[PDB]
């Protein structure tokens, strides 16, 4: 009850100290897990949604929601606590440039998920509009057998919601390349749309 | 009401199409004050108080009702259910109609015939608007099983019963046809299949039994 | 190789002299070895079939009597998901006992299981020790598949086991979509910037 | 030696290493999406988060077993030791104490100090009453140890997310003698 | 010491791996490999039944397979079972988990140190079972292991041995 | 008088709130009804068209009065997520938010604390109003202590 659409609720300033009630916190405290209580749970996703899906297609773009909700929640978290709250610090870039937010994502949100830096950040050099960001192990699909890239959505919808709620409507699609003696190198093309391609021209 | 996608924000939407409304009562358009008077129907469900720009709107409504048809009931969402039990009359009568090999196979994963007999009928109002009042409610392209007698209003937010309906039929063959809803005038002219909420919510007759 | 996609296990479980091992030598296409029965106990023949285009093999395990494989037959039990009573229709006193069989294999089985009940030796029609119905109401408040089962000239096993592969396996069957894998793209010359 | 200080040497080298943000925020998705699915029934979904965890625990008894080569407990209030010093120091990195036996030992309960799967959620008025959140450890705790032939049965009775005092867990259980053949 | 062929059975019974590599040849490959695995099950059931009137188990840590998986002498989980069979061409070993799945490692080395450079590698695949078997979900419980990475992360480690 | 909004990405509102001296009890005298919504939504165009500019009309956060309208100076916040902290300043006179420039940029960096830490339950979606209790007491005693 403060605030309801019906109204505007009008109260004066300088009112008394009430109680505190609930008090959170907000950096990092570096807590780690073991990858088995990880996967078992990344399986437990899919164990689920293999049952209540009918076609690959809404398969994939159902376990993409789950990821969406993760990169529309890290995306306001990440920057904040690497421009630095009561240790009041400025506000960081607010970054605006499509090779300026790739640079981000490439060197802090897989540092933040993962422990190392992604390796490589390609564009594609032959056409424009298509833009990979690869690895060579991905830590989470490196328990499923076979060759169909179904399962990795769930990371890519982490990418593709970054991205949706940062002002840049892009979308993601999954491949495996397997170059070299890297098997499992996993390419993903974040694509952007046509709409958002004309502002950065202008 | 283009620059705003009303066919969101809400609180200016309402204040630019009670503009709209006031607006077309100063120049005495009939025909947008209706339709912005029926467009006002996304928004009843917040945003509002109980009767007193309700009445003070009803105020607006009503010369729309006095005039020809210009509202034709904004909302198709009035009766939850029909229930058409007939009536105890007597015990009497139901008056009804009619190895070798084959292993077992374990692991293997209504209609009426009504008679003399009155159904039911009840409803709701959607928004406090007091008062509200229907007349002759009765069946749509079906036979003879029809009500009488249309007195009654509703009141401001509450589930309301409609006693009395008294249904007459003449018997038919057994073909069994499913209703869903009938044909009800809210203080006006009869409008169509006020159907119910959440699934179609069936029922299901057959003749009436001459045995 | 192999190229199966499930395998179930499924004991034969009755009185000794009930006319089991000739019941499952018509009817599996053979084990390829002959072995013997009475050495480990229990002896086990294969059947391949297919459900719902998946690949199933269907491990049959029927077992002897001889009282001395006390708790043996009892850990052989463990873990066993297909069950089929046999009883046969000229002796009297196996049928005494197909319910206490019937309980000790609901014991410590699994979690659940679908029981089969078969009449064999059904060719000497003019010896019925038990009376038909009275085994197949039996078998209706027991929730056990009944056929007749009748020795020689008989499908009567090649449509109720084939039935008993179907109930067992949308008890198992879970859940599956697709495989296809076809999505490709981003063939280009990696002007790359780190 | 013991079950106090073996579970930080395996903590201490191989065992991959993930944070636990991700952890929270990967469950967090998993339960609000069936939250909207399920139309807010919420004695439906911790149904569905007790049969999501059944089948995690059988398949977590095997890796935990050839992580460590613990013997079989010889009795109860060992398996405690056991959910105490190793089982959630390995997999998680937490030690939930134990207080309060029945008084045969029957029963026991699990005084949980932080949880690393609710670090940032205030659940909704109308899931107050009717969501436990956590239920997926009693889904678990359900499951692994039904593997090891200790039927017990496992409930919450009182959580912080509520509103209430503290997370505890009662465990007990009913029966075993049931098993492989040979010990 | 050595292994020629694994074998991995179920907790009831019948078979769920088997790889003979460097056989060098076609050997045969079908059911008969089922019902070896059901025999195996049912003679470890019987070996357990007949013990005389008597009424251990602390291998060490020898770095098989070149980081490794543990450091620390362990226990094993079965005594009144089969442990290992002795013949002219070949000798089988067998390794019972506590969950009751059993893994049998067939043996073309022949002539009791076996046993401890033999189960401190058949705990080393029981390590791989649990990392790469269990948290799969198009691996339902009760059926053949059809994962192929299975497979290239156990023949690393064998040939890494011999 | 001051006016304070969050603007959510449809432009739908997600908190929404006046404070006001107590010199003049009843806050914003017919503007509050009638005005005070309509110069909020018209004037987050001039704040969507400076979130694309590199520099104004090296921080790109907080942004200055970037609207004065009848001597009424509105100022703003662009959040990474593109959630606007839009918020209208009203006085007798010319107000100024330069005597708070310096000041109420650690408020509007207050209120990213009460907000981040407002995402960060699953259970909150996005495109719906804050029911929360606890933030009204965190937005106005932050009001309160430093204006």
């Amino acid at each position: 009850t403060v605030g309801p659409k019906q109204a505007i609720t009008s109260e004066a300033s300088t009112t008394y100290i009430p109680s505190r009630i609930y008090s959170e916190s907000l950096l990092f405290k570096r807590q780690e897990a073991s990858l088995s209580a990880m996967a078992f749970l990344f399986q437990e996703m899919i164990s689920q949604l293999h049952r209540t899906c009918k076609t690959a297609g809404d398969f994939e773009t159902k376990l993409s929601d789950y990821g969406h909700n993760i990169g529309i929640r890290l995306l306001e978290l990440l920057n904040f606590r690497a421009s630095s709250s009561n240790y009041i610090t400025k506000m960081r870039r607010r970054d605006l440039k499509i090779l300026d937010i790739l640079q981000f994502i490439h060197g802090t949100l897989w540092s933040y998920l993962f422990n190392h830096v992604s390796d490589d950040l390609v564009k594609s050099s032959e056409r424009d509009n298509e833009y990979m960001i690869v690895d060579n192990f991905p830590t989470l699909t490196q328990f499923i057998p076979g060759e169909n890239v179904s399962c990795e959505y769930f990371v890519c919808g982490i990418i593709k919601g970054f991205l949706f709620n940062a002002g840049f409507p892009c979308g993601v699609t999954a491949h495996r390349m397997p170059q070299g003696g890297h098997s499992q190198r996993t390419v993903y093309l974040i694509q952007f749309d046509r709409q958002v391609l004309d502002r950065e021209g202008l | 009401i283009e620059l705003l996608n009303i066919n969101t924000w809400l609180i200016l939407q309402k204040k630019i199409l009670q503009l709209c409304i006031k607006v077309s009562r100063k120049i005495n358009d009939f025909e947008y004050v209706a339709k912005f008077s029926s467009i006002l129907i996304t928004k009843y469900t917040h945003l509002l108080n109980q009767s007193e720009q309700d009445a003070l709107f009803k105020e607006y409504i009503q010369p729309s009702i006095t005039n020809e048809s210009i509202t034709s009931y904004w909302d198709p969402f009035i009766l939850r259910e029909v229930v058409i039990n007939r009536i105890l009359d007597s015990d009497p009568t139901s008056n009804e109609i009619p190895n070798p090999q084959e292993v077992f196979n374990p692991f293997k994963r209504a209609e009426f015939t009504c008679r003399v007999q009155n159904p039911f009928k009840f409803d709701f109002t959607i928004n406090d608007i007091q008062l509200d009042e229907e007349i002759s409610e009765f069946c749509e392209i079906d036979r003879k099983a029809v009500s009488y007698s249309g007195p009654y209003n509703v009141k401001a937010e509450s589930i309301r019963s409609i006693t009395l309906p008294l249904i007459i039929k003449k018997p038919t063959y057994k073909k069994i046809y499913e209703i869903s809803c009938l044909k009800i005038s809210i203080l006006k002219l009869p409008l169509q299949k006020f159907d119910i909420i959440n699934d179609s919510r069936r029922s299901n007759p057959v003749e009436e039994e001459a045995e | 190789g192999y190229d199966y996609d499930y395998l179930f296990k499924i004991v034969l479980i009755g009185d000794s002299g009930v006319g089991k091992s000739n019941l499952l030598s018509r009817f599996t296409t053979d084990e390829f070895n002959i072995e013997s029965k009475s050495t480990i106990g229990v002896e086990f023949a294969t059947r391949t079939i297919e459900v719902e285009n998946k690949k199933i093999k269907a491990q049959i395990w029927d077992t002897a009597g001889q009282e001395r494989y006390r708790a043996i037959t009892s850990a052989y039990y463990r873990g066993a998901v297909g069950a089929l009573i046999v009883y046969d229709i000229s002796k009297s006193s196996s049928y005494e006992n197909c319910n206490h069989w019937l309980t000790e294999l609901r014991e410590n089985a699994d979690d659940n299981v679908a029981v089969g009940l078969i009449g064999n030796k059904s060719d000497l029609a003019h010896l019925r020790a038990v009376p038909t119905d009275e085994a197949k109401n039996f078998a209706m408040e027991n929730q056990m598949l009944f056929t007749e089962t009748s020795a020689l000239n008989s499908d009567n096993v090649d449509k109720a086991f084939r039935e008993l592969i179907v109930a067992i396996f949308q008890m198992v069957s879970k859940h599956q979509v697709d495989l296809s894998g076809s999505g490709t793209n981003n063939m280009g010359s990696n002007g790359a910037p780190k | 030696r013991s079950l106090k200080a073996m579970g930080e040497e395996i903590w201490k080298n191989k065992t991959e290493k993930i944070n636990t943000e991700l952890f929270t925020l990967t469950y967090g998705s998993i339960v609000a999406q069936l939250c909207q699915d399920y139309e807010r029934d919420f004695n439906k979904v911790n149904d569905h988060l007790y049969s999501m965890g059944y089948n995690i625990g059988c398949r977590l008894i095997e890796d935990f077993l050839a992580r460590t080569a613990l013997p079989r407990c010889e009795n109860l209030v060992k398996t405690s030791e056991v959910l105490s010093k190793c089982a959630f120091k390995i997999f998680l990195n937490i030690t939930p104490n134990i207080t309060n036996w029945s008084h045969n030992k029957d029963t026991f309960s699990l005084i949980l100090d932080e949880n690393p799967l609710a670090d940032f959620v205030e659940l909704p008025m109308d899931a107050m009453k009717s969501l436990w959140y956590s239920n997926i450890l009693c889904g678990v705790l359900k499951g692994s140890l039904e593997m090891v032939q200790l039927d017990c049965d496992v409930w919450f009775v009182s959580d912080i997310l509520r509103g209430d005092s503290q997370t505890e867990i009662k465990v007990k259980l009913n029966r075993i003698l049931k098993d492989e053949i040979p010990i | 010491m050595a292994i020629e062929t694994i074998l991995v059975i179920n907790k009831s019974g019948g078979l769920i791996y088997q790889r003979n590599f460097t056989n060098d040849e076609q050997k045969l490959n079908s059911n008969e490999y089922l019902i070896l695995a059901s025999t195996l099950h049912g003679v470890f059931a019987i070996a357990s039944q007949l013990t005389p009137k008597a009424l251990n188990t602390i291998p060490y840590i020898p770095y098989v397979g070149m980081d490794d998986f543990f450091k620390e002498p362990f226990t094993n989980w079965n005594k009144s079972g089969l442990r290992q069979l002795c013949t002219d061409q070949f000798t089988m070993f067998i390794y019972q988990t506590l969950t009751g799945l059993k893994f049998v490692a067939i043996s073309s080395s022949v002539m009791n140190l076996a046993i401890q450079i033999a189960d401190n590698f058949l705990r080393k695949v029981y390590c791989l079972y649990s990392d790469y078997v269990m948290k799969d979900p198009s691996y339902s419980m009760e059926m053949p292991i059809r994962s192929n990475l299975f497979d290239e992360k156990v023949k690393k480690m064998v040939e890494n041995l011999q | 008088p001051q006016y304070f909004a969050i603007i959510g990405k449809k432009d739908n509102p997600v908190y929404e709130i006046e404070f006001t001296n107590a010199e003049n009890p009843q806050g914003f005298p017919q503007d509050l009804k009638e005005l005070n919504p309509f110069i909020l939504h018209a004037s987050l165009d001039i704040v969507e068209d400076l979130q694309w500019q590199i520099n104004p009309t090296t921080d790109n956060c907080y942004l200055g009065k970037v609207d004065h309208f009848y001597g009424l100076a509105i100022t703003a916040y662009i959040s990474y997520s593109g959630m606007k902290f839009v918020m209208i300043h009203g006085n007798s006179a010319n107000s100024s938010v330069v005597i708070d420039d310096n000041n109420m940029r650690s408020f509007y960096q207050e209120v990213h604390e009460l907000y981040v830490k407002t995402l960060m339950n699953p259970f909150y979606k996005i495109t719906d109003p804050i029911r929360s209790p606890a933030f009204d007491s965190r937005v106005r005693t932050l009001a309160r202590k430093h204006l």
